[PDB]
């Protein structure tokens, strides 16, 4: 389909629908109409020197290589009307923030095909790219009725990254402590990013304030200055628990790895249960198998 | 021409020499035509800083005079400097009030005009009030306190409680009340109803003058904050 | 690194730099000119890196309704509202206020806030001329052609003389000092909201307007962060103290835009992340880097620059000291310019 | 008689007046007295702050002078007005520079007074040179080159390379070189030659000698980061 697809054009696409509101971007379903595909529109309005933008746009063609079943497909990425266009496959299932929502938590045996999918897409953006992810969160795992469950929103150009850091302010953060600090430990911050992700859906609620709302400066001096969050006793496995706890030891050294979590107890089982995760997806959302 | 004469001040304004400026302010006024609302403020800026130039001089040699505390020809000598400065000092005060009772008082059709050029004559009469110590005194006290009164008179009648020259006019009145006449309890009576007054009207404060009208303000504040203690 | 004093009787308008009243007659160092009292000596130390009371100083219904305001170009979104170029008996901005559905509480606070607001003229201020209740919230502010002063600094990267650069910085006090004499605080002081109308006048706009920012639930207003934090004090990033908007969080938004124009390019230009910044800023880890100014700029002018950006609020001075500090040394800059000589000796002792 | 003479030019020290601190000086140094250290300070001082006041308003005049050409005669009254300024700038230097041939030369027992007035001639000669136009100019300089040429020497062979007075020397030599003859990599050099071996030579020095010293090569520092870019 990707090869259907020349030169992306503002005047080739047709509006459809809104897929969510952004902290800083857009998003729309449109129809590539030489091609004759729905497609997953971003559209970022950056007020930088068009030397940075020229460079974002260059850096941005990396995701044509970045192919694999725990990656969402990339169509092409140009700049037309004040606005960066990134143009990617559309998950009619949305993201895993929309499907917690309508969930309002969602199963462990749920979250062990998630968890597998989400170190898979970090293992293949850090081995085939050497990209580390930099932004982790429910809001960037997106899934589709076929029960495919692909990162998004990952750090392939350092100089978008810095540009969005300049623009917007966020209310929720899922950085690791050492990152909020200045220390760099790789994709160490990634996993810490995931098992708070992890916790969050799995208890309902949001892993930075336990009650067992906040400010951004007040749950940012709560990651560096407090005790991880944890997954509540009793309620969910004890392999499971241990899962989120090593993806939440504030010290990034001690923190598993990517090749650690691999072969953890809470992986290698759900590795091996049969879940029906399309058919759970569609069932939450209200959508036909 | 005038123009000339008046470009002449202000250059030499810019310079910070205030003995050419005076010179030239002189002449100006010496023509004894009616001055305008901006030609008014460089005269009262040279005669203002050529007193406070020598009213500085004044105030650190007569505390070395009460710092000396000895018997020798030195505190001769520093009186014989304070006489020589005190008189230079007088020299200047009186060419001021020559040249403001001949050309400009007597010849005021605004108002507003009248009660800043008594203003700046109870200022003058209040500089050689402070310096001059015996019989003489009592003149010079006393003509201030006309000239003050003079003035308070048309403020009270056709200014704005939040006009800077009204507001000056109750500020120097004030710390001639305090300093001079050593009566702090009207002097703290009279700053906190000019005080009061002044806020009255806090709404009308447009742009022409709201740097002199906060900082008039925050100086009787000052004042007051001293007194009360 | 010693500071060697001199007996100077300021002619001009100069205050304190402890208890920042007028001073009249006092010392100077002669390195910075870090002018202070002969009676405050003795509580503060050197910075470089029965009295005479005072006297005379010397002298120098807005609702729109609807079928008026043809709504044209979108221009672009803010932290509070959208801008588009409309016409209203000329070319007017309009603002669609973030804030759509306001509640009889918020909406009569709003028209309180326009009360002030409609009733500002300053050379420096853009005029406020009302809003519209029919089509939701909508701030109509003078339209400003040119450009603002975010897009000749950071967009075209066009620097120029010294002297330009601190006209406007002097500018822009003079109409936040104006602000500030009527009481307003502006909680949103920043390159972006300064348009340099004709390339001359300043025009400081997006002042104010506290109830259309952080959305109530009913009569409350607890700001809820948001917009842009590169200008935002400490003490505002916090949000801990119950109004971290206050002059002196204004003055330090003013110091960072004296950074911009000083070097010409936004503070913290060595960080990939907005977060990190919002943290180690609240926490009084991270502060503007003052190595990488220009080679000739004074110490008496840089250190102003320097006093805005104090992490304690109670330390950074006011638009009064500021603007006087601002052109003190735009008189003295071109002398100035020229290379150093041999100085006076010591001639001080306390 | 002396004593009382230094003591009023101390007391006009503190008063701020200069003229009077000129003249008081002036009189001393016109009998024939041996000079100690205080006593050609505080003539140094004086002689320093009257020129330099009239050398700042100057700058100022020349700078509003050149401000906008496309304009009417009224630069015609203002370079005028500059003449009227050098009129009161170069007869009050020669007043100067007429008193190092009367007096100070000759009346020389140590090599480091010698440095000292030699040092004030260049100074005034360097003066005198910015005003001073065309072949006058060169006339000027010529009376510099000499007057540094034949300090430096002793400089080096009767006092150490920390010396503040050699440091001074070196300084005022750096700017005479960068401002008038315009050979700035030459002025460079020097100061470095001078920095450099002030640092050669430290921690060795007196206890009063710890704030003047390191003023001047404070100031060297300076001059050579603001020179490099
Ligand atoms: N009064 C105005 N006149 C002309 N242009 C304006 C005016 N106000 C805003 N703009 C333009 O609108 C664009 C962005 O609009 P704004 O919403 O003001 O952005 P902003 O300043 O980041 O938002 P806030 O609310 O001040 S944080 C700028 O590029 C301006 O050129
Ligand atoms: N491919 C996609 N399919 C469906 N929804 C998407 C897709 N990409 C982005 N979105 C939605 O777009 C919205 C904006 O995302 P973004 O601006 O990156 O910030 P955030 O994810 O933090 O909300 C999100 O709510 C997300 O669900
Ligand atoms: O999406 C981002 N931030 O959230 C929007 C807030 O404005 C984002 C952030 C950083 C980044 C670096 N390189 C691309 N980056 C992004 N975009 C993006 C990345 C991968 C895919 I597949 C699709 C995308 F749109
Ligand atoms: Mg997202
Ligand atoms: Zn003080
Ligand atoms: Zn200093």
């Amino acid at each position: 389909q990707k090869q259907k697809v020349g030169e992306l054009k503002d005047d080739d696409f047709e509006k459809i629908s809104e897929l969510g509101a952004g902290n800083g971007g857009v998003v729309f379903k449109v129809s590539h109409k030489p091609s004759g595909l729905v497609m997953a529109r971003k559209l970022i309005h950056l007020e930088i020197k068009p030397a940075i933008r020229n460079q974002i746009i260059r850096e941005l063609q990396v995701l044509h290589e970045c192919n694999s079943p725990y990656i969402v497909g990339f169509y092409g990425a140009f700049y037309s009307d004040g606005e960066i266009s990134i143009c990617m496959e559309h998950m009619d299932g949305g993201s895993l923030d929309q499907v917690l929502k309508k969930a309002g938590r969602i199963p462990e045996q749920i979250l062990g095909k998630v968890s597998i999918a989400v170190i898979k897409g970090l293992t293949y953006l850090r081995e085939k790219h050497k990209i580390m992810h930099r932004d982790v969160k429910p809001s960037n795992i997106l899934v589709n009725s076929r029960g495919e469950i692909k990162l998004c929103d990952f750090g392939v150009s350092g100089q978008l990254i810095d540009a969005m850091a300049n623009a917007f302010v966020g209310t929720r953060s899922y950085m690791s402590p050492e990152r909020l600090q200045g220390t760099h430990y790789s994709v160490q911050s990634d996993i810490w990013s995931m098992g708070l992700s992890l916790v969050e859906m799995a208890v309902g609620r949001y892993p930075i304030p336990p009650p067992d709302p906040m400010a951004i400066f007040e749950l940012l001096d709560y990651i560096v200055n407090e005790p991880p969050p944890k997954l509540p006793s009793g309620v969910f496995s004890l392999e499971f628990q241990d899962f989120v706890n090593k993806c939440l030891i504030k010290n990034p050294a001690e923190r598993a790895d990517l090749k650690q979590l691999m072969v953890h107890a809470f992986i290698k089982r759900s590795d091996a249960e049969e879940v029906d995760f399309a058919g759970w997806l569609c069932s939450t959302i209200g959508l036909n198998q | 021409d005038k123009e000339e004469l008046v470009q002449r001040a202000k250059l030499a304004e810019q310079a910070e020499r205030y003995d050419d400026m005076a010179a030239a302010m002189k002449e100006v006024t010496e023509t004894g035509v009616e001055l305008s609302n901006e030609e008014r403020n460089l005269l009262s800026v040279a005669y203002k800083n050529v007193v406070g130039a020598r009213r500085s001089s004044w105030r650190v040699i007569s505390s070395i005079e009460q710092k000396t505390e000895g018997s020798e020809r030195k505190q001769q000598m520093a009186k014989e400097y304070r006489v020589k400065v005190e008189k230079e000092l007088r020299e200047i005060c009186y060419d001021v009030l020559g040249l403001l009772d001949k050309h400009l008082i007597p010849k005021a059709s605004n108002p507003e005009s009248k009660v800043f050029y008594l203003k700046m004559k109870g200022d003058y009469y209040r500089y050689l009030a402070e310096v001059a110590t015996g019989e003489t005194r009592n003149s010079v006290v006393e003509d201030s306190q006309k000239a003050y009164q003079d003035a308070f008179e048309i403020s009270k009648a056709k200014m704005q409680p939040t006009h800077p020259i009204r507001l000056g006019l109750a500020l120097n009145f004030s710390v001639f009340y305090y300093e001079i006449l050593n009566s702090p309890d009207k002097a703290c009576q009279l700053a906190k109803q000019a005080f009061d007054d002044a806020i009255a009207e806090l709404d009308t404060l447009n742009e022409d003058s709201y740097k002199d009208s906060t900082l008039i303000m925050q100086l009787l504040r000052d004042n007051l904050t001293l007194w009360t203690s | 690194t010693t500071h060697n004093f001199v007996r100077k009787t300021f002619f001009t308008l100069a205050f304190c730099d402890f208890c920042r009243k007028l001073l009249f007659q006092g010392f100077r160092c002669q390195t910075c000119g870090y002018k202070f009292h002969q009676r405050c000596s003795t509580e503060v130390p050197l910075m470089c890196v029965r009295d005479r009371s005072s006297s005379a100083p010397n002298v120098h219904d807005w609702e729109i309704p609807d079928g008026q305001i043809t709504v044209g170009q979108r221009i672009g979104s803010g932290s509070f509202g959208t801008v588009y170029k409309g016409k209203w008996h000329g070319d007017v901005a309009v603002k669609m206020l973030n804030v759509t559905a306001p509640t009889p509480q918020q909406l009569q606070a709003f028209k309180n806030e326009v009360g002030v607001l409609r009733k500002t003229r300053h050379v420096n201020i853009l005029l406020f001329m009302g809003y519209s209740t029919k089509p939701q919230l909508a701030i109509v502010t003078q339209w400003c052609e040119g450009s603002s002063l975010y897009h000749h600094l950071h967009i075209i990267e066009t620097k120029f003389e010294m002297i330009k650069l601190i006209d406007i910085a002097r500018q822009t006090a003079q109409g936040m000092d104006y602000l500030h004499a009527k009481s307003i605080i502006h909680r949103d002081l920043k390159s972006n909201n300064i348009f340099l109308h004709e390339d001359l006048t300043v025009k400081i706009g997006d002042f104010g307007l506290a109830t259309v920012k952080s959305r109530w639930s009913g009569s409350h207003q607890f700001e809820q962060l948001s917009g842009s934090i590169l200008w935002m004090a400490p003490e505002v990033i916090r949000m801990q103290d119950k109004n971290p908007y206050s002059f002196q969080s204004d003055v330090y938004a003013f110091g960072i835009v004296l950074y911009e124009l000083m070097t010409g390019q936004l503070p913290y230009s060595n960080i990939n992340n907005r977060d990190q910044i919002i943290f180690m800023v609240g926490r009084g880890y991270l502060s503007p880097d003052l190595s990488k100014v220009r080679s000739n700029c004074p110490k008496a002018m840089k250190r102003l620059m320097a006093e805005c950006l104090k992490k304690k609020r109670d330390e950074r001075p006011l638009f009064p000291q500021i603007l006087a500090s601002i052109e003190l040394l735009a008189r003295s800059l071109p002398k100035i310019h020229r290379s150093a000589s041999e100085p006076s000796l010591n001639r001080a002792g306390f």
